[PDB]
């Protein structure tokens, strides 16, 4: 299975965009999708989880309130709703799938990443 | 036993090992706070075999080793028992029966350079699979087919490492992941190694 994101660009503080986080197979052993972002001079975050079977979420108090992840089954798609953006949120942003249940998670199917530039003025 | 665990040195290590090299440290005579990790936004795996990660702080155990290296993305599943793959064949194997926790990040920023970074290394040709917990560091030329090498590197007669070639806009898949294999082992002696 592989995963592709697109919905990158380039867009203004206090703006929006939306990420896609497509899968062309459907593995049963996807428990969760998770989108992390990348961004120089600090470790990548895992800003936000989506648990597949359920439809709960867990984020990153950087993104609580702003990000909403949410999830297409026929599509076999994920997507972050990203709002009030701020320059901070200025990253390479990438999507995984993996296992998650009561030995931990393991997030180790990746996509490819797409940039989000948030520019001031 | 008021001292905590060195995880610093080895999750915060400037650089990190060659997968077919990787590294053991040794943990003892400490306390160690695993939910700290566990529940940080840091790690894209934290998976555990023969223990749940939610449980970890509550645990003692004799020696905890910390085994680690990096690999690529796509590798991280490898890391795992019953895992097969270049780096679970012939670079790092975790037996059926493993006790203990794989913890891995993305190391892009650390360990992609521009003009890229060739200095981590896998091996790519062995003659078997390694047992669990073996290290292979020889360099002998592999031979491949019928003819023999006499060390000559020639057709199907190969140096047995290559390089990663990580720069830092490969895909993620092929981003380099730093790994750190947490082993609990429980000995026939008191244990030394807890939580909080
Ligand atoms: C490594 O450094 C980071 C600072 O970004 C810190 O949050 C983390 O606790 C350190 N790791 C360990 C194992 O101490």
């Amino acid at each position: 299975v592989q995963l592709v994101e697109s919905g990158g660009g380039s867009v203004q503080a206090g703006g929006s965009l939306r990420l896609s986080c497509a899968a062309s197979g459907y593995t049963i052993n996807t428990d969760a999708v998770a989108w992390f972002r990348q961004a120089p001079g600090k470790g990548d975050e895992r800003v936000a989880v989506i648990y597949t079977g359920s439809g709960n979420t867990n984020y990153a108090d950087s993104v609580k309130g702003r990000f909403t992840i949410s999830q297409d089954n026929a599509k076999n798609t994920v997507y972050l709703q990203m709002n009030s953006l701020k320059p901070e949120d200025t990253a390479l942003y990438y999507c995984a799938s993996g296992y998650y249940g009561a030995s931990g998670y393991d997030f180790n199917n990746w996509g490819q990443g797409t940039q989000v530039t948030v520019s001031s003025a | 036993i008021t001292n905590l665990c060195p995880f610093g040195e080895v999750f915060n290590a400037t650089r990190f090992a060659s997968v077919y090299a990787w590294n053991r440290k040794r943990i003892s005579n400490c306390v160690a706070d695993y939910s700290v990790l566990y529940n940080s936004a840091s790690f894209s795996t934290f998976k555990c075999y023969g223990v749940s990660p939610t449980k970890l702080n509550d645990l003692c155990f004799t020696n905890v080793y910390a085994d680690s290296f990096v690999i690529r993305g796509d590798e991280v599943r490898q890391i795992a028992p019953g895992q097969t793959g270049k780096i679970a064949d012939y670079n790092y194997k975790l037996p059926d029966d493993f006790t203990g926790c794989v913890i891995a990040w993305n190391s892009n920023n650390l360990d992609s350079k521009v003009g890229g970074n060739y200095n981590y290394l896998y091996r790519l040709f062995r003659k078997s699979n390694l047992k669990p917990f073996e290290r292979d560091i020889s360099t002998e030329i592999y031979q491949a087919g019928s003819t023999p090498c006499n060390g000559v590197e020639g057709f199907n007669c190969y140096f047995p490492l290559q390089s990663y070639g990580f720069q830092p806009t490969n895909g993620v898949g092929y981003q380099p992941y730093r790994v750190v294999v947490l082993s609990f082992e429980l000995l026939h002696a008191p244990a030394t190694v807890c939580g909080p």
